[PDB]
């Protein structure tokens, strides 16, 4: 996460981290409930066998409320494809149920129409992760959040170099040096409405980090809602 | 009706069902007696920062 702030105690409770076997956090995720996790459908490639950590805000100083969970099943999206990064979205079912305590709670899943209407028309949104803090840099130790404004879909499509489908949206800044970087994939994008957050995006891809004239591409979560349902009903 | 005004003055989901406004919440919540506010039912409701 280039720029942004630092997630304070129980401030980003829905964050999640997919750690490889060497115990390294490679991607992100979002807690939907005690058994299901929401991630990018393209993070199920950066490893062979991975786990999901929750409750960690600092990767190095064993706080206390951490907890590792094992993946029972992966639900990658049918239509997904690396060639165009369309349908970047998958859901993980954990074996042991996530126990909500401090720094561990789930994010709400909104209704589609109400969401696109009031959540995506909101001014900003929040993205968070343990991702790189400067394109060429080392990953991050602390967990962090960046309030990234929604971008006009046109500009988005103009500023891009790749077809910005209807299953994705832009968010971020044109010049500022603040924009999710490597390692934030699958991470959570939530919108805030009346002190209660709702999942709205999944860190997907981007041309570099915080680049001039380029934005941050997220997966339109509203465009997969129904999918997410029968995905938690298992399928 | 008019979830256009101020989200129907709801707490969360707002619906211009038929002629009037109809509020609703996410899972884990329940709509208050006033049909507008959303109240938790468990100690760890989605969307709330654990403070
Ligand atoms: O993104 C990639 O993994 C790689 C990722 N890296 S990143 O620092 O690891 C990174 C990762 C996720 C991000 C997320 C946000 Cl919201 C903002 C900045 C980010 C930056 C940047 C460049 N792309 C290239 C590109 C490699 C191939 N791609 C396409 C090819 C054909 N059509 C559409 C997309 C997507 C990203
Ligand atoms: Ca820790």
């Amino acid at each position: 996460i280039v720029g942004g702030q630092e997630c304070k105690d129980g401030e980003c409770p829905w964050q999640a981290l997919l750690i490889n076997e060497e115990n390294e956090g490679f991607c992100g995720g979002t807690i939907l409930s005690e058994f299901y996790i929401l991630t990018a459908a393209h993070c199920l490639y950066q490893a062979k066998r991975f786990k999901v950590r929750v409750g960690d805000r600092n990767t190095e100083q064993e706080e206390g409320g951490e907890a590792v969970h094992e993946v029972e099943v992966v639900i990658k999206h049918n239509r997904f494809t690396k060639e165009t990064y369309d349908f970047d979205i998958a859901v993980l079912r954990l074996k042991t149920p996530i126990t909500f305590r401090m720094n561990v709670a789930p994010a709400c899943l909104p209704e589609r129409d109400w969401a696109e209407s009031t959540l995506m028309t909101q001014k900003t949104g929040i993205v968070s992760g343990f991702g790189r803090t400067h394109e060429k840099g080392r990953q991050s130790t602390r967990l962090k959040m960046l309030e990234v404004p929604y971008v006009d879909r046109n500009s988005c499509k103009l500023s891009s170099s790749f077809i910005i489908t209807q299953n994705m949206f832009c968010a971020g800044y044109d010049t500022k040096q603040e924009d999710a970087c490597q390692g934030d994939s699958g991470g959570p994008h939530v919108t805030r409405f009346k002190d209660t957050y709702f999942v709205t995006g999944i860190v997907s891809w981007g041309e570099g980090c915080a680049r001039k004239g380029k934005y941050g591409i997220y997966t339109k979560v509203t465009a997969f809602l129904k999918w997410i349902d029968r995905s938690m009903k298992t399928r | 009706k008019l979830c256009s005004l101020d989200n129907g003055d709801c707490d969360q989901f707002c619906h211009e069902e038929q002629n009037s406004v109809v509020c609703s919440c996410a899972r884990g919540y329940t709509l208050a007696d006033n049909g507008k506010a959303c109240i938790p039912t468990g100690p760890y409701p989605c969307g709330k920062q654990t403070l």
